[PDB]
C-alpha cells in the first residue's frame, strides 16, 4: 500500500436521482454508525432584503415539530435510537444531518422526510423563537470573529445578496410572520436543489428505497441567483475598549469550478495558520509564523479560502494587540508577494503536502464524508474521488503557483475589515500600495 | 480486511496495529505518565513535558523535528488526561517511517536543555488561560482538588505558583521514573505490525520496570467555592462511584445517560434526559444540566453539573438532586433504561467511527485493561446491565460523601451541608 | 605597524621626484601596501587563531 | 447587532463600468 | 612540538596578564551572543566579573601581580561546547534554507 | 526580521518625519506653503552655488 | 496539522457570550477533562 | 560566500533575472536618454532628426 | 515634574549624545582624536568663514 494505491482502495461514491430531481448518492464502508441527511441549496445568497434571516429562521424551526410528529414527539425519537440530529446554515447552503447506527437508517430517513417536507411553523412556537434568536444574534456581536467575517463580506460584496448575513437583521427578524416562512421553504426547499447524501454503513440501494418511499412525494420534475460584484473597501470598527484588533483581509478568488483552486490552496498551505499556543514557535516553515512567533506580533492568524458559487473571497485573517497590526500587514503582504513573484520549488512541495494531508485527513469520520458528499454534488455537481484530487495536486508546481497568485493576489483591490482597536491598521490606500511590488 | 492484531512485548510495551489500507495513518504512543503521578514538589511538570515536544531531542535538533514533521505537512500532538499521556503523529501512510522516528526521538531520547525549557515555561501560562477561558476548566479542576484527596488532585496545568521553577531535572526525572517500557503503549493505526516491531526495538529501551507506583487516590469530599464574578454561575456536585471497567461502571454510565449527559438534536428539549425535565418545571431562565460521569482507573466520580443564572442556581442544584432522589428510590421505567443503554450504545460506537477516536479507545484499553475487546463485546456488557444496578448507582450516589466545586456570582449557591 | 611604516614610506616616495632610487621603492611600497591589507593580514588571522586553539 | 449594519450605497462615485451589482468587477478591473 | 610554540603565543598574547581567559576575548558575533545568553547562571556571572575586571585594569594601564595569571595549562574553553552547538544549529538552518 | 523603513535609524527619522506621521486629514491647502518654503529654500540653495560659480 | 482546528487562541480576549437556554445546551462537562496542544496544532480542552 | 548557492537559490535567481534584466533595460535606456548619447542617438529612426 | 535635561526635544537628544551616553570606562587617548577632527572642523569653518570675507 503506497499511499496511491491507498487512494484507489477507497469506496466510491454512487449517485442516483429520483424522477423529483432528488440526488440520491451513498458511500459504502463497513462501520456499524452512518450519517444521512438532506443538502439544500437555500441560504442567504437566495435571500432578498425583506426575506434576509428566513432561512436561518426555519432551520431553528424544523427541528421544533413537525406535522405527523408533533413537537418534542420528533426530538423523543432521536434521542430514543442514540441518533444525533444537527443542522447548519450557510450563506448558500443547509443541512439536515442525522447521525444514526447503521440498523436506524430505515427510521432516521423517514425523520428527514418528515423535518423538510411536512414542517410545522407553529405559530406560537415562532414567536418562542423569535426572541432565542434575538439572544443569539447578541451572544454572536460578541463572537468577534464571526463579526470580523461578516464585516467582510458586507464591505465585499456590497449592494449584492451575498453581502448578507446568515441570520439577517433584527428588524427583519422580529418583523418575520409565518407567511414568509411557509413561502420560503415551499419556494427553496425543491427537489431538484436538494441532495440526500448518506455516508457509513449504508447500502445504496437501501438508501434509494427509502428515499423513492418517503421523498416521493416532492416537488415536481425560481431563485437562481444573480451573479454578485466584488467591490474593495474597508469598514473600520474602531472600538478602542475590545482587548484585540481582529482583521480580516481578502482579494475576489475563485469559485467552487474554475480549478485555480487547487494551486491557490496550496499558496494558503504555504503561509499556514498559527496562533500563541502552538509548538516549533520560531521554527515552522511558513517565514510569516516564523516572524509572528519570533517578535510575538499576534495571538492568531489564518489564511480562508471561502469560495461561493461564481466568486469568492481569497486571504488572511489575523488577531492581534493594538500595537501590532501595521507590522502584520507589512509582513502578510511580503509573504503574499514573495509567493506571487518567486514561490520556490520547495515551498510549493511543502504546501502540496500540507494540502494532501488536509483532503486526506479531513475526510474521516462519517459526518465529514456525508458533509463533503452534500456540499460536493451541489457546488462541483460530482463527488470528486481523492484520486483526482491527488492528481490535481501533483500537477501543481512552482510556476503554476506563480501564474495563480499574479492573476488572483498582484496589484488587485482588497476588501478589508478590521474590529478592535484598529488605530494602527494602515489606511486602504497604503495596503492597496502592499498589493504591488516597485521591485518587480 | 486485517483485525487490530494484539502483542504484548517481552519488556512490557503493548503494540497493536489495524492495517486499515487507508490514505493516511496515525500513530499513537500511550504513556501511562498523566498528572496523577506528580508529587508535591513537582507539580506542573506534567504539563510542561505536553508542552515539551519538539524541544531539542538527543538525535534530532528541534529545527529539525519542526521541519521535518510539517514538511511532510505531518501531526505532533499531544493528548493528556488525569492518567495518561499520548504523543501521536499523523500523516500520509507513504511517510510514516520519519513521523515514527520523530515521535520515538520526542518521547525515548529527550534532552531537556536548560535555555529550551527557560524559554517554553513562558508558554504555560498562555495555555493556563486559553483552557480557562472555558469556566469548565476551572470548575473541573476544582471539583478534582476538593474531591481526591493525593493522587488525581493534581491539576492538568501547572499551578501559578510553578510556572517559571520547573527544573530540567525535574523533567529528566519524570521521564526516567514514568516513561517506562512497561507503561506504555504503541498503537498503531493504518501500519503493519513488523514495522511497529523494528521501531520498538529501535530505541524504546528505557528502565522497563513499572516506573514510580502511584499512590491510591484517597476521597476527601471537600467543597471549594471561587466567587470570579461572571453571571452564569456553574456548580457541579459529585460522589465517588466506582474504578473503571468495572460492573459498578457501566451501571453509573447507564445511570448517567438515564439522567442525561448533553443534547443530541441540536436547539432540541432534552425531553428524553430525566434532569432537564425535572429542573425546567422549577426555573424558567435559561439553564443547562447534566450527569458528569469520570471513570479512572483506581476510583472516579459520578455526578451533576449545572450551568445556571446566579439567582436560580440553588433551585437547578436542589430539582435536581431531588430528581436523582426519585430515582434512588426506584422510579425507572424500564423503557428509559432501554434508550439509555442505546443511547450509550450509539455513542460508543460514534466515537469509535473516527480514526482518531478510535486510536485513543484502543490505547486506553491498552493501558488500562492490556487487552483489547471488539465493539460487540462492550454492546454486550452495556446490555448485560440490569435495572436494579442503575437503582445500587443512585443509593451509592445519595447516600455518600459529596464534593462540589462552584464557580460564577456564589450568593445564592447552596454548600455540600445543605 | 609594518602598514604604518609603509605609509610613511609612501608619504616620502612622493615627496621626492622620479628618478631610479625611488621608483622601485614606491613600486614595492604600493604593493607592500595592498599586500598587508589584502593578504598578509587575514592570513596571519587564520594562523593567530590556529595558534591559539581555535 | 453586527448584522444591522449595511455599507451605505456609494452608486454616485463609482465608475461607469463597476456599477451594476449583477456583473463581475474582475473583468474591468484591468481597464481601471 | 606544537605545544611550546602555542604556549610563547599565549604568552605573547598578554591576554592572561589582565586575568582573562581565551573564551573571555572571542568577538561578539552574532553567534556569540547566542552562546553567551545559554551559559550557565555561575560561568556567566564569573566571566562578567572577569570582563569587569579587565577593562578596570585597561583603564588604569595596569595588570595583574606575575601570580594571578591564567596559566595556559588552566585556562578553560566554557564557552567553546556552546559556540559549538551554536555555529552548528546556524549550520544547519542554512543547510536546510538551500 | 525587521521593516528597514521602521528599523534603520536614518529611514526611522524619515518615517517618523514625512512617512508614517500622523496627520490631520482636514489641513486645507494653506499648509503647503510650510513645504514650499523648504521646497523654495532647496532651490535656492541649488541656485545660489550656481551663482557662487561664476561670481 | 494541514488543518487549523477550528478556534484558534486569542489570548487576552473575552470569550462568546452568553445569555440563551438553547446556546447554553449540554455545556455542561460529562466526561473528565482532557487537554491536547501539541506541534502545530491549536490547543483544545475537552470533557 | 559560499553559504549562497544550491538549489533554493539558482531557482530564486531565474526568477529574478527577466526582472532583473527589465531593470537594466530601463537603465540602459534611461542613460542614453539623459546625456542624449549620440552614438545610439544615429541609429533610432525618429530621433535621428534631433541631431 | 522632570529634568528639562531629559525632557525637552532639543535638550534630550543632546543629553543622550554627549551627556548620560554611555562610554566605555578604559578608552585610550586615541579615541580622544575623535573629538579633536569635529573640533578641528569647527576650527575650520570659524576661521575658513572669516577669510571669505576678504578673498
Ligand atoms: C525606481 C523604481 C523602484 C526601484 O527601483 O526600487 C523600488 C524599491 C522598493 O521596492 P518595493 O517593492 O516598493 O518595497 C516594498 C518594501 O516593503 C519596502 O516598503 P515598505 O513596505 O516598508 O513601505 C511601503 C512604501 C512606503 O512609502 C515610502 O516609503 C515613501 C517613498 C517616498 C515617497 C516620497 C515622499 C517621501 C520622501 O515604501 C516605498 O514607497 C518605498 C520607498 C523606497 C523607494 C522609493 C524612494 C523614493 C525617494 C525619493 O526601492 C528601494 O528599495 C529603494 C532604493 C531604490 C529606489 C530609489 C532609487
Ligand atoms: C467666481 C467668483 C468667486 C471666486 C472665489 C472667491 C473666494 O473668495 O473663494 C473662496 C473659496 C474658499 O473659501 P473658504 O471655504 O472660506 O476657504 C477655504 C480655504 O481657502 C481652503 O480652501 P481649499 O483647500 O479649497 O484651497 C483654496 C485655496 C487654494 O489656493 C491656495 O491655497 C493658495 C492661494 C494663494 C495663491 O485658495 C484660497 O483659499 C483663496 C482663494 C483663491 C482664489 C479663489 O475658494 C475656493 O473655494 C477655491 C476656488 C478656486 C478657483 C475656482
Ligand atoms: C620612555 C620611553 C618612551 C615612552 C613613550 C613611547 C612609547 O612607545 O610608549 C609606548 C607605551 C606603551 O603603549 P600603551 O600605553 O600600551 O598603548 C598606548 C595607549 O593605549 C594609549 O595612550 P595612553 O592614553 O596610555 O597615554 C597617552 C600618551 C600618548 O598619547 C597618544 O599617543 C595619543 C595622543 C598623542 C599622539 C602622539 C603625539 C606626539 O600621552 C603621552 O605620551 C604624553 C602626552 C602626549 C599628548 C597627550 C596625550 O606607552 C607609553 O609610554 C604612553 C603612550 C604612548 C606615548 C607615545
Ligand atoms: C516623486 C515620486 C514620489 C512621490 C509620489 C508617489 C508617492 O508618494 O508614492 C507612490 C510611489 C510608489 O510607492 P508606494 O506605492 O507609495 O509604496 C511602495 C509600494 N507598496 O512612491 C514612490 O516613492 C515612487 C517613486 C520612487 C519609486
Ligand atoms: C527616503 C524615504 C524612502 C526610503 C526609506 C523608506 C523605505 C524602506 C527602505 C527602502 C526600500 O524600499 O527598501 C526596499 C527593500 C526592503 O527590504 P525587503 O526585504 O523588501 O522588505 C523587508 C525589509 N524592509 O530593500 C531593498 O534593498 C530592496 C532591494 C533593492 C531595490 C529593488
Ligand atoms: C559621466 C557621464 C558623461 C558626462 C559628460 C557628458 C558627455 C560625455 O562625456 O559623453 C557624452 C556622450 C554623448 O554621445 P557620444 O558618446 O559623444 O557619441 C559619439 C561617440 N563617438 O554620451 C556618453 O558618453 C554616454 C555614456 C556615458 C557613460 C560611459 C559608458
Ligand atoms: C535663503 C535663500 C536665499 C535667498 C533668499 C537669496 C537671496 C538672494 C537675492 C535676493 C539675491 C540678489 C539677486 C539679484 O539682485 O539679482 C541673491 C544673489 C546671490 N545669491 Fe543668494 N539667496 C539665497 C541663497 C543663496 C545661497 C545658498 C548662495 C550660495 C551658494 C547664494 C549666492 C548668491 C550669489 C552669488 C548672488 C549674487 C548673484 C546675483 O545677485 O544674481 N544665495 N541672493
Ligand atoms: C574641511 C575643512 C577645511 C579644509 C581641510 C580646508 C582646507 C583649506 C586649505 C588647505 C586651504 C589653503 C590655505 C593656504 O594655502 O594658505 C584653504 C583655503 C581657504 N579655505 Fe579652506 N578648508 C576647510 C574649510 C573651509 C571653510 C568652511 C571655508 C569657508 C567658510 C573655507 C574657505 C577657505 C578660503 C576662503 C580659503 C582661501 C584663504 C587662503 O588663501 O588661505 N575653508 N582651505
Amino acid at each position: 500500500a503506497t499511499y496511491a494505491q491507498a487512494l484507489q482502495s477507497v469506496p466510491e461514491t454512487q449517485v442516483s436521482q429520483l424522477d423529483n430531481g432528488l440526488r440520491v448518492a451513498s458511500e459504502q464502508s463497513s462501520q456499524p454508525t452512518c450519517t444521512v441527511g438532506v443538502w439544500i441549496d437555500a441560504g442567504s445568497r437566495y435571500e432578498n432584503e425583506k426575506n434576509n434571516g428566513a432561512g436561518y429562521f426555519v432551520e431553528h424551526l424544523a427541528f421544533k415539530g413537525t406535522k405527523n410528529r408533533p413537537g418534542s414527539a420528533l426530538e423523543k425519537e432521536v434521542e430514543s435510537m442514540g441518533a444525533h440530529l444537527n443542522a447548519y446554515s450557510t450563506r448558500e447552503h443547509t443541512a439536515y444531518y442525522i447521525k444514526a447506527l447503521s440498523k436506524d437508517l430505515p427510521k432516521a430517513v423517514e425523520l428527514l422526510a418528515d423535518i423538510v417536507q411536512n414542517c410545522s411553523l407553529e405559530d406560537s412556537q415562532i414567536e418562542k423563537e423569535r426572541d432565542v434568536i434575538l439572544q443569539e444574534l447578541q451572544e454572536n456581536d460578541s463572537s468577534m470573529r464571526d463579526v470580523v467575517f461578516d464585516y467582510l463580506h458586507a464591505t465585499a460584496f456590497q449592494g449584492t445578496p451575498l453581502a448578507q448575513s446568515v441570520e439577517g437583521p433584527s428588524e427583519n427578524v422580529r418583523k418575520l410572520s409565518r407567511a414568509d416562512l411557509t413561502e420560503y421553504v415551499s419556494q427553496h426547499y425543491k427537489a431538484p436543489r436538494m441532495v440526500l447524501a448518506a455516508a457509513g454503513g449504508v447500502e445504496h440501494r437501501q438508501l434509494l428505497d427509502l428515499a423513492q418511499k418517503h421523498f416521493s412525494s416532492l416537488s415536481g420534475t425560481v431563485p437562481a441567483f444573480t451573479p454578485c460584484r466584488f467591490t474593495g473597501s474597508e469598514i473600520r470598527h474602531r472600538d478602542d475598549a475590545l482587548p484585540l484588533a481582529h482583521v480580516a483581509i481578502a482579494v475576489e478568488g475563485p469559485g467552487w469550478a474554475n480549478p485555480d483552486n487547487v494551486p491557490l490552496q496550496v499558496a494558503n498551505a504555504i503561509i499556514g495558520h498559527y496562533d500563541s499556543t502552538y509548538g516549533g514557535g520560531t521554527h515552522m516553515s511558513s517565514t510569516l509564523a516564523s516572524v509572528a512567533a519570533t517578535r510575538k506580533l499576534c495571538q492568531s492568524f489564518q489564511t480562508f479560502n471561502i469560495c461561493y458559487a461564481e466568486t469568492g473571497l481569497l486571504g488572511a485573517h489575523f488577531v492581534c494587540d493594538n500595537m501590532s497590526i501595521d507590522d502584520m500587514m507589512f509582513f502578510l503582504q511580503g509573504q503574499w508577494m514573495r509567493l506571487c513573484t518567486s514561490a520556490t520549488e520547495s515551498e510549493v512541495v511543502r504546501g502540496k503536502n500540507i494540502l494532501r494531508n488536509a483532503l486526506v485527513s479531513h475526510l474521516d469520520g462519517t459526518t465529514p464524508v456525508c458533509e463533503d458528499i452534500g456540499r460536493s454534488l451541489l457546488t462541483y455537481g460530482r463527488r470528486i474521488p481523492l484520486a483526482e484530487w491527488e492528481s490535481r495536486i501533483a500537477e501543481v508546481d512552482a510556476s503554476v503557483v506563480r501564474e495563480v497568485c499574479s492573476k488572483y493576489f498582484y496589484d488587485q483591490c482588497p476588501a478589508v475589515a478590521g474590529l478592535g482597536p484598529i488605530e494602527q491598521l494602515p489606511d486602504y490606500n497604503r495596503i492597496r500600495s502592499g498589493m504591488f511590488w516597485l521591485r518587480f | 480486511p486485517q483485525d487490530l492484531e494484539f502483542t504484548r512485548l517481552p519488556n512490557g510495551l503493548v503494540i497493536a496495529s489495524l492495517e486499515n489500507y487507508a490514505p493516511a495513518s496515525r500513530i499513537g504512543l500511550f504513556i501511562k505518565a498523566g498528572s496523577r503521578y506528580e508529587d508535591s514538589n513537582n507539580l506542573g511538570t506534567s504539563h510542561l513535558l505536553r508542552l515539551a515536544s519538539s524541544l531539542t531531542t538527543k538525535g534530532a535538533s528541534s529545527f529539525k523535528i519542526t521541519r521535518g514533521i510539517e514538511a511532510v505537512g505531518g501531526k505532533l500532538s499531544v493528548t493528556s488526561t488525569r492518567e495518561s499521556m499520548a504523543y501521536t503523529v499523523e500523516c500520509l501512510r507513504d511517510d510514516i517511517e520519519i513521523l515514527m522516528e520523530f515521535l520515538l526521538n520526542v518521547t525515548a531520547a529527550p534532552e531537556f536543555r536548560r535555555w529550551e525549557v527557560a524559554a517554553l515555561q513562558s508558554q504555560l501560562r498562555i495555555d493556563k488561560a486559553v483552557a480557562f477561558q472555558n469556566p469548565q476548566a476551572q470548575v473541573l479542576e476544582n471539583l478534582h482538588a476538593a474531591a481526591y484527596r493525593n493522587a488525581l488532585a493534581n491539576s492538568l496545568y501547572c499551578p501559578d505558583y510553578r510556572i517559571g521553577k520547573v527544573t530540567p531535572d525535574q523533567l529528566h526525572y519524570y521521564v526516567q521514573n514514568h516513561f517506562t517500557s512497561a507503561r506504555m503503549a504503541l498503537i498503531g493505526l493504518g501500519v503493519s505490525h513488523p514495522v511497529l516491531k523494528q521501531v520498538a526495538e529501535r530505541f524504546l529501551n528505557m528502565r522497563g520496570g513499572l516506573g514510580l507506583s502511584g499512590a491510591k487516590a484517597k476521597y476527601r469530599g471537600g467543597e471549594i467555592r471561587d466567587q470570579n464574578g461572571d453571571s452564569l454561575v456553574h456548580a457541579a456536585l459529585v460522589a465517588e462511584s466506582a474504578a473503571t471497567g468495572s460492573a459498578e461502571a457501566n451501571a453509573f454510565s447507564v445511570l448517567q445517560h438515564v439522567l442525561g449527559a448533553g443534547p443530541h438534536v441540536k436547539r432540541g428539549s432534552n425531553a428524553t434526559s430525566s434532569l432537564y425535565q425535572a429542573v425546567a418545571k422549577g426555573v424558567h431562565q435559561p439553564f443547562d444540566v447534566s450527569a458528569f460521569n469520570a471513570s479512572y482507573s483506581d476510583s472516579g466520580l459520578f455526578g451533576i453539573y449545572t450551568i445556571s443564572q446566579a439567582a436560580s442556581a440553588g433551585d437547578v442544584i436542589k430539582s435536581a438532586y431531588d430528581q436523582v432522589k426519585t430515582i434512588a428510590q426506584g422510579n425507572l421505567s424500564n423503557t428509559d433504561v432501554q434508550a439509555a443503554k442505546n443511547k450509550l450504545k450509539a455513542g460508543y460506537l460514534m466515537s469509535v467511527e473516527s480514526s482518531e477516536g478510535f486510536l485513543d479507545e484502543v490505547g486506553s484499553q491498552a493501558l488500562v485493561a492490556g487487552s483489547y475487546v471488539q465493539p460487540s463485546t462492550v454492546l454486550q456488557q452495556i446490555d448485560s446491565v440490569a435495572d436494579a444496578d442503575v437503582i445500587n448507582a443512585a443509593k451509592k450516589f445519595v447516600s455518600g460523601r459529596k464534593s462540589m466545586a462552584a464557580s460564577g456570582n456564589l450568593g445564592h449557591t447552596p454548600f455540600v451541608d445543605e | 605597524w609594518m602598514l604604518v611604516a609603509d605609509l610613511i614610506t609612501l608619504t616620502w616616495i612622493g615627496g621626492q621626484p622620479v628618478e631610479h632610487p625611488f621608483i622601485i621603492i614606491g613600486q614595492l611600497a604600493s604593493i607592500l601596501y595592498f599586500l598587508i591589507i589584502l593578504v598578509l593580514m587575514p592570513i596571519t588571522s587564520i594562523i593567530e587563531n590556529n595558534l591559539l586553539k581555535w | 447587532s453586527h448584522t444591522d449594519i449595511r455599507v451605505p450605497d456609494f452608486s454616485d462615485y463609482r465608475r461607469a463600468e463597476v456599477l451594476d451589482s449583477t456583473k463581475s468587477s474582475k473583468e474591468s478591473s484591468d481597464a481601471r | 612540538w606544537l605545544e611550546g610554540i602555542r604556549k610563547w603565543y599565549y604568552n605573547a598574547a598578554g591576554f592572561n596578564k589582565l586575568g582573562l581567559m581565551r573564551d573571555d576575548t572571542i568577538y561578539e558575533d552574532d553567534d556569540v551572543k547566542e552562546a553567551i545568553r545559554r551559559l550557565p547562571e555561575n560561568l556567566y556571572n564569573d566571566r562578567v566579573f572577569r570582563i569587569k575586571r579587565a577593562l578596570d585594569l585597561t583603564m588604569r594601564q595596569q595588570i595583574l601581580p606575575k601570580e594571578q595569571w591564567t596559566k595556559y595549562e588552566e585556562d578553560k574553553f566554557y564557552l567553546e561546547p556552546y559556540l559549538k552547538e551554536v555555529i552548528r544549529e546556524r549550520k544547519e538552518r542554512e543547510e536546510w534554507a538551500k | 526580521m525587521t521593516n528597514i523603513r521602521k528599523s534603520h535609524p536614518l529611514m526611522k527619522i524619515i518615517n517618523n518625519a514625512f512617512i508614517d506621521l500622523p496627520a490631520p486629514s482636514n489641513i486645507s491647502s494653506w499648509w503647503n506653503f510650510g513645504s514650499l518654503l523648504g521646497i523654495c529654500l532647496i532651490l535656492q540653495i541649488l541656485t545660489g552655488l550656481f551663482l557662487a560659480m561664476h561670481y | 496539522a494541514a488543518l487549523p482546528a477550528t478556534s484558534e487562541s486569542p489570548v487576552l480576549d473575552a470569550k462568546r457570550s452568553f445569555l440563551c437556554r438553547e446556546s447554553l445546551s449540554g455545556q455542561a462537562a460529562g466526561r473528565p477533562l482532557v487537554a491536547s496542544v501539541g506541534l502545530n496544532v491549536p490547543a483544545s480542552v475537552r470533557y | 560566500l559560499s553559504r549562497f548557492l544550491g538549489p533554493r537559490y539558482r531557482e530564486l535567481a531565474r526568477n529574478w533575472i527577466p526582472t532583473a534584466s527589465m531593470w537594466g533595460a530601463v537603465g540602459a535606456v534611461g542613460l542614453v536618454w539623459a546625456t542624449d548619447w549620440r552614438l545610439i542617438l544615429d541609429w533610432v529612426p525618429y530621433i535621428n532628426g534631433k541631431f
